[PDB]
């Protein structure tokens, strides 16, 4: 996250931190995600497409720090890893960049709400807030585009939803932003998602409720004028989501 | 990797 502020898991208790175990026994951070029900975390397909094997991944909830333990955290295995079958990666952008992880503890339990863990509501199908609405993004992504290390403490910031009208302008992203995506940025362009934030939530208030409206996908640079963050438009994937989740 | 990916491994 560029700009914004350090925060703790209690302010973003749906945030899921996803790691991959290495054949060495090294474990490194992969991506963010969001807890949409006790057994289900949603993220981006591109985080896993390269290594698509559920066994290699661990999911933490209740975790405020990247490489050290938070009290109240809970560790989970991936029971199944559901990528999107129409996922595609272009020269610039990702398409249908959405994924599901079913989580279970070694004990066999799903997530349990807590000071530090809570589910986040899905929006109603095709129901998204209006452009200019302020939303929150969270993650362990780079604090600057040029950095080589990731921050150890979770961060969040506030961005504003952009119209497709405006996001399609050629000096923005042109034809490369489709209606299954959502743009969001700071009007002054000083805060943004960045590398390492992918899979994480864009959260807005939609008719009273804190709702999962986007999933961090791609953007050009970070906090670069005229180049906003692009997110998977979650309202457009409920059928996909319910098919795989109602099980 | 897409040129605009935010994925840490790219
Ligand atoms: N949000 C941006 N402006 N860029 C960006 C960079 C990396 C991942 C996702 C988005």
């Amino acid at each position: 996250i560029i700009g914004g502020e350090f925060t703790t898991i209690e302010n973003q208790p749906w945030f899921a931190a996803i790691y991959r175990r290495h054949r060495g026994g090294s474990v490194t951070y992969v991506c963010g995600g969001s807890l949409i029900s006790p057994c289900w975390v949603i993220s981006a397909t591109h985080c896993f497409i390269d290594y698509p094997k559920k066994e290699d991944y661990i999911v933490y909830l209740g975790r405020s720090r990247l490489n050290s333990n938070t009290q109240g955290e809970m560790k989970f295995e991936v029971e199944n890893l559901i990528l999107h079958k129409d996922y595609s990666a272009d020269t610039l952008a990702y398409h249908n960049d959405i994924a599901l992880l079913k989580i279970r503890s070694k004990e066999g339990r799903c997530a349990q709400p807590s000071r530090t863990i809570q589910t986040i509501a899905l929006p109603s199908m095709y129901n998204d807030p209006q452009f200019g609405t302020s939303c929150e993004i969270t993650g362990f992504g780079k604090e600057q585009s040029t950095d080589y290390l990731y921050p150890e403490q979770l961060k969040m910031t506030v961005v504003k939803l952009i119209s497709h009208r405006e996001c399609q302008q050629p000096h923005y992203y042109g034809s490369e932003v489709t209606t299954k995506m959502l743009c969001a940025a700071d009007p002054q362009w000083k805060t943004d998602s960045c590398q390492g934030d992918s899979g994480g939530p864009l959260v807005c208030s939609l008719q009273g409720r804190m709702t999962l409206t986007g999933i961090v996908s791609w953007g050009r640079g970070c906090a670069l004028k005229d180049k906003p963050g692009v997110y998977t438009r979650v309202s457009h994937f409920l059928p996909w989501i319910r098919s795989h989740t109602k099980e | 990797c897409p040129a605009y990916s935010a994925y840490l491994d790219c």
